[PDB]
RNA sequence: AGCAGUACAUGCUAAGACUUCACCAGUCAAAGCGAACUAUCCAAU
């Protein structure tokens, strides 16, 4: 339960928050799975590797600029494009 | 002192993509619908389906001074055409998946 | 004894000791050119050092 | 090939096999490409790649080669960090 | 114990035409490497000059028109002195954008011959696209 | 061994006799126009358009709305050249045109556009977007009246809605603005429809809003047969489509059977068809108008899956074939090394009984 | 025909195929990374 994670420092559990709400399922649960080894050793390893990451990217906060993916491109000029058919209210 | 070029794979058969189509001298089979050309003119799969062979019109590009040369000297009216060898996709890109329940 | 071209060796600048063997007219000066470099992953200055046959 | 050594009445390994042929133990032999270091400059870099490419043998030339060697070239082998050491066990053969 | 809302397929079936699409993992024609134009697209803008007027098409590869604007149309020709001249031409990109954006047509290709791309009038209607928010390039696919 | 043609073969009218006397293309330009022209008739031969163009009914589809506007051609050609007469008298027109600074105003077009061929172009792009195929089985109307529906993005903005332009979940969270030139008198029923977003079924669809009876343009007034609902497209299901149905009545039209709570959380519940809604009322109402905006998941869908919904959010991702790969041999010759690697399910080294 | 022109990412890697055929050798190639974005042994090192 990443919102009562004592161990997590406040401002990091709200950074953490956004960043991984995907991973965060409706009761507030922070889920990391790991199937990349035959061992469960392994598979445990690398989800709290998981998990130290998140904490270390969080306290980061001078986060790298990186080209964003093909895929993040053409929703930037979607979205660019959806707020030029924004209108304002004529009479308000 | 012989050698073997021509169709691999009829009209009708199953390639899988990379097949290989057909392998020739010159262009006797153009290139259609997910077939590409090797730099031997030799044609292959670009997609799992079924081949297909048609009579298609035939309009070259306009860089290509030799073939468009041909065409401007074509009687109005004439349509220049030539067999083309597609690839019907048998199967979809993917499908959407139920992965979470959040 | 003579051909119409020559195969050469030309060695990186960058020193990294990345070198191929490219064919240059035997008529010619000291060919360099900037040949992508595998070890520095980048195009690079290529100097011509030695021959190696004559085709 | 010797089929009963001079001194020891026992079968011999054809050496010729062992310089250029590598077993793995499920039966495969592993060869290099025929002048995949000659007259580099003037091959292309797709014929350059497949010249420089680890290939098996067919059915035939494997049997000959195992023919040509003695039981002790086949055992399995336990070689500390060996780069074939995957290969030598098949995975998902019906056959 | 189970929710009645809770009930989804395995399977997703999404039947916009334009889904793949639009996630960029839908297969382009490859091919016909011989012949012009292209089929590598999933939209092209295509622009048809006859001797009256000027027409600029939006249609998918499979034939269909999306969208479309011509000097034909009163909407445009009563705001137009001439409709055959490179006004026009800069006129039918800046309405075609418009429609364009209203349809959800954010990219195309635009496969013109080369005394076409020279031309003024190609070169002002591609103009007005860019400005208009059309691309005039569409996103490579997506194989894996 | 010959067969005779199965019909005409091509370029047989042309007389070869006077090949010289022939007027040659001398333009790739006009050879093209020639050659599409030629490529979109029907011939007896194997073609592409066999194969890949889409087989659909011959039969042509039926039409299911209003009826054309009656137009007096004459008057109406004579007061066009006139228009365009008093437009080319002006100096500053042609000297606006001849140096390339003159524009058309994109307003006053749409507004022109949206009385005249917009009908026309909204039909066009509501079945390439393959709305009449899914909401009417295949049967096609002509938008007559335009409909005009806006989203209230915060106080002083609004998203509108464009036959097909995306509208974020988030824009969509309140019921739109609608709005639509009706007589006195008339009655009207709107209602939302997600194509796409139906969770369970695939040929199913949402009823996300339904008002009915709506007296000329006061949307308010209309009885809510069904509460609106936001879009909730699921994540990674792809872009959904949302479209608004204006129907005109012809009477008050008793709506008890398609009648849903307030509010209405239950999925069972605003599963839809609309040909199965329109069957059934085909004879009092009539397609008049057509809206539709494509959504795609935002934040914002999670709060309505969660709260809202009282449902845990399904997520969804898109999976490719598994790649081919022949059937493995216990002889791969001439093969990599690599080949082995193909048919490994494991990375991780294996030691058998050891 | 036992070559030449002219480029210097004729870079790397990798599905799937072809092949005079038997072998050896030879040939084509999606995606991806990075760019551009228009015979054997022998002998020399
Ligand atoms: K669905
Ligand atoms: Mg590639």
């Amino acid at each position: 339960h990443l919102a009562t994670a004592e161990w997590i420092a406040e401002p990091v559990r709200q950074k953490i928050a956004i960043t991984h709400k995907n991973k965060i399922n409706r009761l507030g649960e922070l889920i990391l799975t790991s199937e990349s080894s035959r061992y469960q050793f392994r598979n445990l390893a690398d989800c709290l590797q998981k998990i130290r990451d998140m904490i270390t990217e969080a306290s980061q906060t001078p986060k790298e600029p990186t080209k964003e993916d093909v895929k993040l491109h053409r929703i930037r000029i979607e979205n660019m494009n959806r707020e030029r058919l924004r209108q304002k209210r004529i009479h308000s | 002192s012989g050698r073997r070029q021509g169709i691999k794979k009829m009209e009708g058969h199953y390639v899988h993509a990379g097949n290989i189509i057909a392998t020739q001298r010159h262009f006797r089979w153009h290139p259609g619908a997910h077939v590409g050309v090797g730099k031997n003119k030799c044609l292959y799969a670009l997609e799992e389906g079924i081949v297909r062979y048609t009579k298609e019109v035939y309009v070259p590009h306009p860089r290509n001074t030799e073939a468009v040369d041909l065409i401007t000297r074509l009687p109005k009216g004439a349509v220049l055409y030539k067999t083309f060898v597609h690839v019907v996709p048998a199967k979809p890109e993917g499908t959407f998946k139920l992965v979470a329940m959040l | 004894s003579k051909s119409k071209n020559i195969l050469v060796r030309m060695v990186s600048e960058a020193g990294t000791g990345f070198c191929f063997n490219t064919k240059r007219n035997r008529l010619r000066e000291k060919l360099t050119l900037l040949h992508y470099d595998p070890v520095v992953k980048q195009r690079v200055l290529f100097v011509e050092k030695k021959k190696i046959r004559s085709l | 090939l010797t089929y009963f050594s001079a001194r020891k009445g026992k079968r011999k390994t054809v050496k010729a096999v062992i310089d250029r042929f590598l077993r793995l133990h499920c039966g495969l032999w592993v060869r290099r490409k025929a002048g995949y270091k000659k007259k580099l400059w003037k091959k292309t870099p797709a014929r350059k790649k497949r010249l420089r490419e680890f290939v098996f043998c067919n059915k035939t030339q494997s049997k000959l080669l195992d023919k040509m060697t003695t039981s002790f070239w086949k055992r399995r082998n336990w070689y500390v960090d060996d780069p074939y050491q995957k290969y030598h066990d098949r995975t998902n053969l019906k056959v | 114990d189970p929710v009645e809302n809770e009930a989804v397929a395995p399977e997703f079936t999404n039947r916009n035409p334009r889904n793949l699409e639009l996630l960029s993992v839908a297969r382009k024609e490859r091919g016909w490497r011989t012949v012009f134009p292209s089929r590598e697209f999933w939209h092209r803008l295509r622009v048809i000059r006859t001797q009256h007027h000027v027409e600029a098409l939006v249609e998918h590869q499979n034939g269909k028109v999306v969208v479309s604007a011509s000097t034909r149309e009163w909407a445009i020709k009563k705001h137009l002195y001439s409709t055959r001249n490179v006004v026009a031409c800069e006129s039918i990109g800046r309405v075609l954008a418009q429609r364009c954006l209203e349809a959800g047509i954010n990219f195309m290709v635009y496969q013109p011959t080369p005394w076409e791309a020279a031309s003024d009038s190609m070169k002002r209607l591609q103009s007005a696209m860019t400005e208009g928010g059309v691309v005039l390039r569409e996103p490579q696919r997506i194989y894996e | 061994r010959r067969t005779p043609p199965l019909g005409p073969m091509p370029n047989s009218d042309i007389d070869l006799s006077n090949l010289e006397r022939l007027e040659k293309y001398r333009s790739f330009d006009r050879y093209r126009r020639r050659a599409e022209q030629e490529a979109q008739a029907p011939h007896w031969w194997r073609t592409y358009r066999e194969y890949f163009g889409e087989k659909t009914d011959p039969k042509e589809k039926i039409d299911i709305g209003l009826p054309p506007p009656k137009v007096s051609r004459t008057q109406q050609l004579l007061e066009r050249k006139q228009a365009i007469q008093e437009l080319r008298a002006n100096v500053e027109e042609e000297r606006a045109a001849r140096l390339r600074t003159a524009s058309v105003p994109l307003d006053a077009v749409r507004a022109e556009w949206e009385r005249t061929c917009g009908p026309y172009h909204k039909q066009r792009l509501a079945e390439y977007y393959g709305l009449y195929r899914d909401l009417f089985h295949g049967a096609t109307f002509v938008p007559r009246v335009p409909l005009h529906v806006a989203y209230a993005v915060g106080e002083d903005d609004l998203m509108p809605v464009y036959c097909g332009n995306e509208v974020t979940p988030t824009e969509a969270a309140q019921a739109p603005e609608v709005t639509y030139e009706a007589e006195e008198g008339s009655l009207w029923t709107l209602l939302l429809t997600s194509l796409d977003g139906h969770l369970l079924e695939p040929d199913a669809e949402y009823l996300h809003w339904l008002l009915t009876n709506i007296p000329g343009n006061r949307v308010a007034e209309g009885q809510v047969t069904c509460p609106y609902l936001p879009p909730f497209p699921a994540r990674g299901s792809g872009i959904h489509r949302l479209a608004f149905l204006l129907f005109k009545q012809d009477q008050p039209i008793d709506f008890s059977e398609d009648a849903r709570p307030s509010p209405c959380y239950q999925l069972a519940q605003r599963t839809f068809r609309t040909f199965d809604f329109y069957k059934k009322h085909q004879e009092t109402m009539t397609p008049a108008g057509l809206s539709f905006f494509q959504c795609r998941w935002d934040d914002s869908v999670t709060y309505i899956f969660h709260q809202l919904l009282d449902m845990r959010e399904p997520v969804f991702e898109f999976v490719r074939p598994p790649p081919y790969h022949p059937k493995q041999k216990r002889f791969p010759h001439r093969q990599p090394l690599r080949y082995l690697d193909r048919y490994r399910d494991s990375h991780e080294p294996t030691y058998g009984i050891y």
